């Protein structure tokens, strides 16, 4: 009547994605961790843009939309900042936000490519993905136009909006061989073998297994560039733990109150 | 009108690849090869470079001044 | 005060053909801005959730609110007097989902069972004994569905794929194909549920529930059916694709052979008519009998191809599942998709000669062959020839024009019918009269 | 002291047009002219 | 007059909005939005209860 | 125009409780836990963890309406084991398992880098 | 006493609509006629008039 | 804009993609729908039955 | 010389030439 | 001729050359009845059973019969004629970049889409229709299935994360026209801020929002029942100025002022509005599969394939068999093939070399099921779905039938002048008509009190 | 230009591989 | 007048007060096309003037 | 293949055969009945009957 002892094994560690395997755990925990990877992951992003002069051809809101989707590295800043909603001051304080500025005006004859590199941030570590591969194209200006603005970044998670969605695409998969029969293939011979399939090329699918629980969940968390993959996993685990702790505290208070 | 910043389905940044895609297509590479040369595995992110129409150019033709 | 949750309104759709088009509903505010309503209530209104519009009036008097609540309400207006059968029935994906849910080969674990019971507004709170204790507790789809049936209902219905030569022979009370629905004490025992037992048909399970149990009980029955079947559909899942439209590569051979045989037969008929051998059938001229024979040959060929296609499907096919469930489709649709479309008639006849003695410039004069008069030999999966494409367009246009004229004529017909018997009623003297107190019937409906 | 500055149609040259005056550019002379962006706090939420 | 404003009139407290499916609601319920609910009203008599 | 904001899915409103206990009357030792501003993430793991415990006769959650941010968890244990302590133990052991999983993942990462 | 609808407002909602509107026909027969011979797609309309593009209301 | 290069069209706040062929009345795009009628100077021999004549040689 | 088989490509060059010489709204 | 024509543009070769050379010929409808037309040149002439062997002409390409809106339909022959006609009528209602110089136009009711991608499968006919340059839709990863139930009776489920990233996010403009004129000898209009003192007739709305010239400046927040132009007519003055229509809630793009033919001050203002795709918006594909978005789920809730590819739209499987739109399925399969390969595919109506078997064989060469089905996972619990869902790219459109432009309500609004009954029309803030058929239905229900209330109490009380 | 040459090479390749064409989903009319 | 929400979930938005009362005040949000009813104390005037005028 | 309860058919038949002669459902058969001027104008021929 207690929990289990899951094991972890990394198969590929890079600066763009990680492929780990989790064994000896329930399917619900795996799916929940996945949904946390996508939704509930603190990360910094643009959420308040003050446009002062936009003579471009696009709409006034289009600039804000594109700026909202520009990732910002927050390897060690997201854990320090606090949610603007829970701030105890007025105006976007640097202790709970990061300021940006963009002032580009096409003067020469050739057309400009206003890229993310023009976002001059006040903080050193909170910068768009241009450290170490072109930059995110914002808009194109022509001789006579300009784009002056300054925006602030805040902490948020994907559940609020897609801008705070660090993971590009999580490849969640378990039981490569259709052993638990959770999916019935009308013609097994017509399907290809999974990447993690240990079955030989002769047999189509593993035989049935009545007394068999799902284990060995494979993951392929792919970072967009803002947070490192392993960092995404650690943040998700810590956040899920915090949610459970808060729920437990609330439950204890409710029981005590009754 | 302009290349999006991220793939609608997946979420991977694709905004910073339109210029690279055009350059690779211009040099010698074809589309089917350039897409995987840039690093686009999933087919959901490959439509952004194949389906996208670049209409910002026609818009820039109507320069306000000079 | 503003409209709050629990208030009574009168939701209505613009074309009010019959009584079951303006029923009261209880209010429930939701964030987004779109009217919503249970899918079962879509059949009466004839709505389609494809950009429709539905009005919503609101009374301003406790008198009228109570009157609507007691007379015009959804649970109270389940059975209609026009055909004394239910109007709200399961006619969407829930129907196909439940059909697959009640097959003999449906087994659920404790987790799934306990998850499905949560979506039950009338659960007594006791877990039923599993149908298979060892080697592992496994419930069965029918056993879970029994708890959804309220009260002690008893009814007998037949499934869509019920072979007629089964009651006469042995295995009457134990059917190998799991047909012959049998419910006792409100518990499903045999058969697979389909439109024949859950849809809008006389004697359906919902009809029996309404007649025996109260209207609110039937309402809870509908709610539980949808809330459980839709949730289990997540684990099951339903779809459709090319894999469900491909034949077995032998059915194509049979279809091609049949089509070639039909072509040879029609050519032989034409040759006989040319050489003056086909004698006129009684009651018809030579051209009439020639056309009738050709049409019969083509229809027989189409039926043979459709039957061959139907017999060549697999239980996992989705078209067949949706057709046997009766949710949306028919056998002729599968026949047209796979085997062959058929003849593109217009004005109850074959394609006429718009040009001088020929349908289109491509075909030569006096070409009464099947493909030259509308017979579409190909199928929607394998594309269509341009000529048959144009003929198919002609048929669709004929149908559209028919629908437009019907939509314009039936309204006037209904208006005249309503303006001639708008004052007739049943007085307290248990007799039907009109505004002039002239007795029309000593007893309503004799 | 705001004389309601405008922007010419084709010249894109600023012009000071006051009430009870013809709508024409200071040079060349056209009949089309647009206004300038407001000076208010145009603040959007990149949502 | 007869068919225009005596047998078919225009009534207040009405609405007309697109419809969408919602199986989580019972057959007798209806998912009205918030704007229409706040715009309409229901005259209720005061009572100490 | 009536689209709800995005913070109403996780942030609590003034007056709304995060968790409320309500005893059921149809069977003994059965309570329905109603959670506010949560989704399947925080209910499916608890459902499974309760399923692991043998003393829990019944366990399962639901979502009264997808647009509404609320989930009801119904628990029924043996008469000698109240459902409150069952919920507490499920949360406690789940937290312990997540912490251990995090530690193992961290050590695996630190060993993977040059090792 | 004259005809109606001969000169319509060009629907500039999408380029396809503009192309369609600029190449559209209209028969002078009375609107919503009981007959059904002129509405039916005739065999001679091969390669001259699109057999699929047409309204679905009364016209 | 008779045979004018796309450069000028772009400079004149117009696009080379516009099909054209639509009048401008009071700043509104008016288009003339192509009306169809019976071909003139051709003999038609109909057979109207709802009349006193068996055949009618309209021209 | 006649163009056997290899005609799907030469089928649309004529269409391209026609649409280039005469526009879509050329009749008006 | 083909060689000389393929080198056109460069030298000077055009269609007139073919016509003069004596290769093509214009045959009109009256002469087409006396020629033995042929469909294709190779197939219908080689040597077989002697059909006619006297062909006089030969068509260019069979698919050329289609018109304008029908041509953009991929695989029209694979679908039933009514659905092709529905698509042809709905194509004209698709939003997008309707003209490149849209920022200069001041038309009324202009819609523009942010990211109008190009169809992954383009017919050889739309190359001249100019569709690829000005498309009207976005290629979405559509998965035909019944995930939850909110997409059952002709409805879809869009991805909230996709909308957040700008999926089918379009804009809505609304231009205005208003000018001063000499009404009479004493009557005269003039643009001027109607103050609270001199102007007698005046609205209970905000007026300092606009500048002194009387025209609201660009890029200013506006809402329903707000003054947009400062017109005041002297009788002291009457506020004869217009207001933004109720339930518009936009922002001013630009303000244009000029003189009309008469010589008076004429000005036009257009207000934009970022319409985020919400439930109730009508969508449609290129095959007649209309529908309205029922609910929107976030990415975490939507299902997913073996990798992170969540469907963007989920139509009802049941809409396929009754309507017989296999062309839609073929389009989805070919789009999957094209995306995997990396080049646009061909969907010409009659091609004799595009079947399902060959496409399936191509798709099998990339690690995907030959029929396009794939294994998803329940986005909630994470259990595999038993049925292999059919997911793949597909080109979808968005119609202008927004829900905000149709939603309407009423509570003792303005009344007419002739018969004291409510107004008519959403713009005039009118009530719905309680038609005679509704009266007959109510009589059938026998609810006389409700009937009398609707016809007297809430219609036109009078003593 | 690359698409034009691609189409021409596809046509010549299709003409070359004229060994056998046995496919199920395709048909054509054959009158008389 | 133009105000700015300094506390609460909408902290950071900018809008113009439409209808004000003794306790609450309706403020139309600039970005989103929706009007909310936020408490007056949560607002902070920012104004929009034009110094100079010469 | 549809079904309609016989009661409705019988009621329609009796109403069309109540006054002995076959009253037509059109304006020429119902307005001849001595129902009342306010009821005849509703169906058709408003000003004529008034
Ligand atoms: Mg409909
Ligand atoms: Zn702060
Ligand atoms: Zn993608
Ligand atoms: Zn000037």
């Amino acid at each position: 009547p207690y929990a289990n002892q899951p094991t972890v094994r990394i198969t590929e560690l890079t600066d763009e994605n990680v492929k780990f395997i989790i064994e000896n755990t329930d399917l619900a925990v795996a799916n929940s961790i996945r949904r946390v990877f996508i939704a509930e992951v603190p990360i910094i992003a643009i959420d308040w843009v003050q446009i002062d002069a936009n003579s471009s051809v696009l709409h006034d809101e289009f600039i804000a939309h594109r700026l909202g989707l520009i990732p910002l590295t927050s390897d060690d800043i997201v854990d320090k900042l606090q949610y603007s909603r829970d701030c105890t001051c007025e105006e976007f304080c640097p202790e709970c936000s990061v300021e940006f500025t963009l002032d580009v005006r096409c003067n020469e004859d050739q057309t400009r490519h206003v890229t993310s590199r023009d976002l001059i941030s006040n903080s050193p570590r909170v910068i768009p993905v241009t450290s170490r591969q072109d930059d995110i194209l914002i808009v194109k200006l022509r001789k006579g136009q300009e784009l002056r603005l300054r925006a602030y970044a805040k902490k948020g998670f994907g559940k609020e909006h897609a801008k705070w969605n660090p993971t590009a695409g999580v490849a969640f998969e378990y039981d490569p061989d259709n052993a638990l029969r959770h999916t019935v293939y009308p013609k097994p011979e017509e399907w290809p073998k999974s990447e993690y399939s240990e079955l030989d090329e002769d047999e189509s699918q593993a035989p049935y297994d009545p007394n068999g629980k799902p284990e060995r969940f494979y993951y392929n968390v792919e970072s967009c560039g803002s947070l490192r993959p392993e960092t995404i996993v650690l943040s998700a685990l810590s956040g899920l733990k915090k949610k459970l702790s808060d729920l437990q505290t609330q439950l204890s208070h409710e029981i005590q109150s009754d | 009108m302009i290349i999006p910043v991220r793939c609608f389905t997946c979420g991977k940044i694709v905004g910073n690849k339109w210029e690279a895609y055009l350059g690779l297509l211009q040099a010698e590479y074809t589309e089917g090869d350039a897409l995987d040369a840039l690093g686009l595995k999933r087919y959901c992110c490959r439509r952004m470079l194949l389906a996208h129409v670049d209409l910002i150019e026609k818009l820039l033709n109507y320069a306000p001044l000079e | 005060r503003h409209m709050c949750d629990g208030d009574i309104v009168i939701f209505n759709r613009q074309p009010t053909l019959h009584k079951m088009s303006m029923m009261g509903h209880r209010v429930r505010i939701l964030p987004w801005s779109t009217f919503r309503l249970n899918l079962s209530v879509t059949t009466p209104y004839n709505a389609d959730f494809d950009g429709d519009e539905m009005n919503l009036h609101l009374p301003q008097s406790l008198e009228t609110r109570a009157e609507i609540q007691e007379l015009a309400m959804v649970p109270r207006m389940i059975v209609t007097p026009q055909s004394n059968r239910p109007v709200m029935g399961i006619v969407q994906d829930t129907l196909t989902a439940v059909r697959k849910f009640t097959k003999r080969d449906v087994f659920l674990e404790r987790g799934e069972v306990m998850n499905l019971l949560m979506f039950l507004s009338t659960w007594d709170g006791k877990v039923p004994q599993p149908a298979i204790l060892k080697p592992r507790p496994l419930w069965t789809g029918k056993q879970i569905f029994s708890l959804i049936i309220p009260g002690h209902i008893n009814c007998i219905r037949t499934h869509s794929t019920h072979p007629d030569d089964e009651d006469s022979g042995p295995y009457k009370h134990i059917s190998p194909g799991d047909t012959k629905v049998v419910v006792e004490n409100g518990e499903l025992i045999m058969g697979i549920l389909c439109k024949k037992s859950l849809g809008t048909s006389a004697g359906s399970l919902v009809h029996i529930s309404y007649l025996e149990m109260g209207h609110d009980i039937t309402r809870l029955f509908y709610s539980n059916i949808q809330t459980v079947i839709n949730n289990w559909l997540l684990i099951e899942g339903h779809t459709i694709g090319i894999g469900d439209s491909i034949a077995d590569s032998k059915t194509y051979q049979d279809i091609q052979n049949t089509i070639k045989k039909a072509k040879q037969d029609v050519i032989e008929v034409i040759e006989k008519a040319h050489n003056n051998e086909l004698e006129p059938t009684p009651g018809n001229t030579l051209r009439q009998t020639f056309e009738n024979q050709v049409n019969r040959i083509l229809n027989d060929a189409r039926d043979k191809t459709g039957s061959s296609a139907q017999k060549s499907l697999s239980e996992y096919n989705n078209f067949k599942s949706m057709v046997v469930s009766g949710a949306k489709g028919s056998k002729i649709n599968i026949s047209q998709v796979i085997a062959v479309v058929g003849q593109q008639n217009v004005e109850g006849k074959r394609i006429p000669f718009g040009f001088k003695h020929r349908t289109l410039p491509h075909f030569i004069k006096d070409d009464y062959g099947p493909e030259s008069r509308g017979f579409v030999e190909n199928s929607y999966l394998a594309g269509l020839t341009p000529t048959e494409f144009f003929f198919h367009a002609m048929g669709g246009r004929e149908g559209l024009i028919d629908t437009a004229v019907k939509t314009a004529e039936t309204g006037y017909i209904q208006r005249r019918l309503i303006k001639s018997m708008e004052s007739v009623m049943v007085k307290y003297d248990a007799t039907v009269r009109n505004s002039i107190n002239q007795v029309v019937q000593l007893r309503y409906g004799e | 002291q705001q004389p309601m500055i405008y922007i010419c149609g084709e010249c894109h040259t600023e012009n000071e047009i006051k009430s009870r005056d013809p709508i024409r550019c200071r040079e060349c002379g056209y009949r089309i002219m647009y206004k300038k962006r407001t000076k208010r706090l145009v603040v959007f939420d990149a949502r | 007059r007869v068919r225009g404003n005596l047998m078919g009139k225009r009534v207040d407290f009405s609405a007309r909005t697109v419809i969408t499916p919602d199986p989580n609601l019972s057959i007798d319920q209806v998912g009205v939005p918030r704007s229409i609910a706040a715009n309409m009203t229901f005259a209720e008599i005061v009572t100490p209860f | 125009m009536n689209a709800p904001p995005a913070f109403e899915s996780f942030l609590l409103f003034e007056g709304e409780k995060k968790i409320t206990i309500n005893k059921d009357t149809k069977v003994p030792n059965a309570c329905l836990f109603t959670i506010n501003k949560e989704d399947h993430t925080l209910g499916n793991i608890i459902k499974s963890q309760l399923l692991k415990d043998p003393q829990v006769l019944f366990a399962g959650y639901k979502v009264p309406h997808p647009l509404e941010h609320k989930i009801i968890i119904r628990v029924q244990t043996t008469p000698d084991y109240s459902p409150q302590e069952a919920f507490t133990n499920a949360i406690t052991d789940l937290i312990s398992e997540l912490s251990l999983l995090e530690e193992r993942f961290r050590v695996a990462i630190k060993d993977k880098q040059e090792g | 006493q004259a005809r109606a609808g001969v000169s319509q407002v060009l629907n500039r909602l999408t380029f396809a609509s503009t192309l369609s509107h600029l190449r559209r026909l209209n028969s002078p027969i009375g609107r919503d006629g009981k007959l059904a011979k002129p509405r039916q797609l005739h065999n001679t309309l091969w390669g001259m008039v699109c057999p699929a593009e047409t309204p679905e209301g009364h016209a | 804009l008779n045979g004018l290069t796309d450069r000028d069209l772009c400079e004149l706040n117009e696009c080379p993609l516009d099909p054209g062929g639509y009048f401008i009345i009071n700043g509104s795009e008016k288009v003339l729908i192509a009306q169809e009628k019976m071909a003139t100077n051709t003999v038609y021999v109909f057979a109207k039955k709802d009349s006193k004549y068996a055949y009618t040689g309209e021209c | 010389e006649i163009t056997p088989d290899l005609w799907q490509e030469a089928c649309w060059i004529v269409i391209s030439s026609y649409f280039d010489e005469k526009g879509l709204v050329r009749q008006q | 001729h083909i060689d000389q024509l393929k080198e056109r543009e460069y030298n000077n070769y055009s269609w007139q050359d073919l016509v003069a050379s004596g290769v093509v010929e214009y045959i009109d409808t009256l002469e087409e009845e006396t020629v033995m037309l042929a469909m294709t040149p190779d197939d219908l002439q080689e040597k077989e059973v002697a059909y006619c062997s006297t062909y006089t002409h030969c068509e260019i390409h069979p698919s050329m019969i289609l018109g304008v809106c029908a041509s953009i339909i991929p695989f029209p022959d694979h679908n039933q004629s009514p659905r092709n006609t529905y698509q042809s009528a709905m194509g004209k209602q698709a939003m997008g970049v309707y003209i490149t110089n849209f920022h200069v136009r001041m038309d009324t009711l202009a819609h523009v889409l942010y990211y109008p991608q190009k169809p992954l499968v383009t017919t050889r006919s739309m190359e001249y229709l100019r569709f690829r340059e000005l498309p009207a839709g976005i290629n979405s990863i559509v998965a035909i299935a019944s995930y939850t139930g909110y997409n059952q009776e002709d409805s879809v489920i869009m991805n909230r994360s996709a909308v957040d990233r700008g999926f089918f996010r379009s804009v809505f403009y609304r231009s205005y026209k208003e000018q001063e004129s000499k009404k009479g000898f004493d009557q005269e209009e003039v643009f001027e801020k109607p103050t609270r003192e001199t102007c007698q007739g005046m609205r209970h709305a905000i007026y300092d929002k606009l500048d002194d010239d009387g025209l609201i400046a660009p890029g200013v927040r506006v809402s329903g029942d707000d003054v947009i132009i400062g017109k005041t007519v002297t009788l002291t003055k009457r506020d004869c100025s217009t207001f933004l229509r109720t339930s518009e809630t936009g922002i001013v793009d630009q303000v244009m002022v000029t003189l009309n033919q008469e010589g008076y001050k004429f000005c036009k203002i257009r207000v934009r509005s970022v319409r985020i795709p919400q439930i109730g918006d009508k969508f449609a594909s290129r095959h007649g599969q209309k529908g309205t978005c029922g609910i929107q789920y976030r990415q975490e809730d939507m299902p997913f394939t073996c990798e992170g590819i969540t469907p963007d739209i989920i139509i009802n499987p049941h809409a396929i068999p009754s309507r017989m739109t296999i062309g839609h399925l073929i389009e989805c399969l070919q789009g999957k093939v094209s995306a995997n390969k990396g080049e646009i595919g061909d969907a010409t109506p009659f091609n004799d070399a595009v079947n399902v078997q060959k496409i399936s064989n191509l798709l099998s060469d990339y690690g995907y099921h030959l029929r396009g089905n794939e294994v998803l996972y329940n986005g909630f619990t994470g259990r595999k779905i038993t049925s292999q869902i059919f997911i793949g790219p597909t080109y979808y459109q968005r119609l202008k039938h927004m829900v905000d432009d149709k939603i309407h309500s009423r509570a003792r609004g303005p009344i007419q002048i002739l018969n004291r009954q409510p107004m008519e029309g959403r713009s005039r803030d009118g009530g719905l008509r309680f038609g005679e058929m509704e009266r007959d239905c109510q009589i059938a229900h026998g609810a006389a009190q409700f009937l009398r209330e609707r016809l007297f109490e809430a219609s036109d009380p009078y003593q | 230009e690359w698409n034009i040459v691609e189409s021409e090479k596809a046509l010549v390749a299709e003409s070359h591989n004229m060994k056998n064409q046995q496919m199920d989903p395709f048909t054509r009319r054959q009158c008389k | 007048q133009t105000v700015r929400i300094s506390q609460g979930p909408y902290k950071g938005y900018i809008g113009v007060v439409k209808d004000a009362t003794e306790s609450t005040a309706r403020v139309e949000l600039h970005s989103t096309c929706q009007t909310i009813s936020v408490d007056r104390q949560r607002l902070t005037t920012v104004g929009s003037r034009r110094p100079g005028g010469m | 293949g549809s079904y309609v309860n016989y009661r409705h058919l019988a009621l329609l038949c009796d109403t069309m055969t109540c006054r002995g002669h076959l009253m037509a459902i059109t304006r020429h058969g119902v307005n001849r009945q001595d129902t009342g001027p306010l009821m005849k104008c509703s169906f058709e021929e408003t000003v004529d009957v008034l």
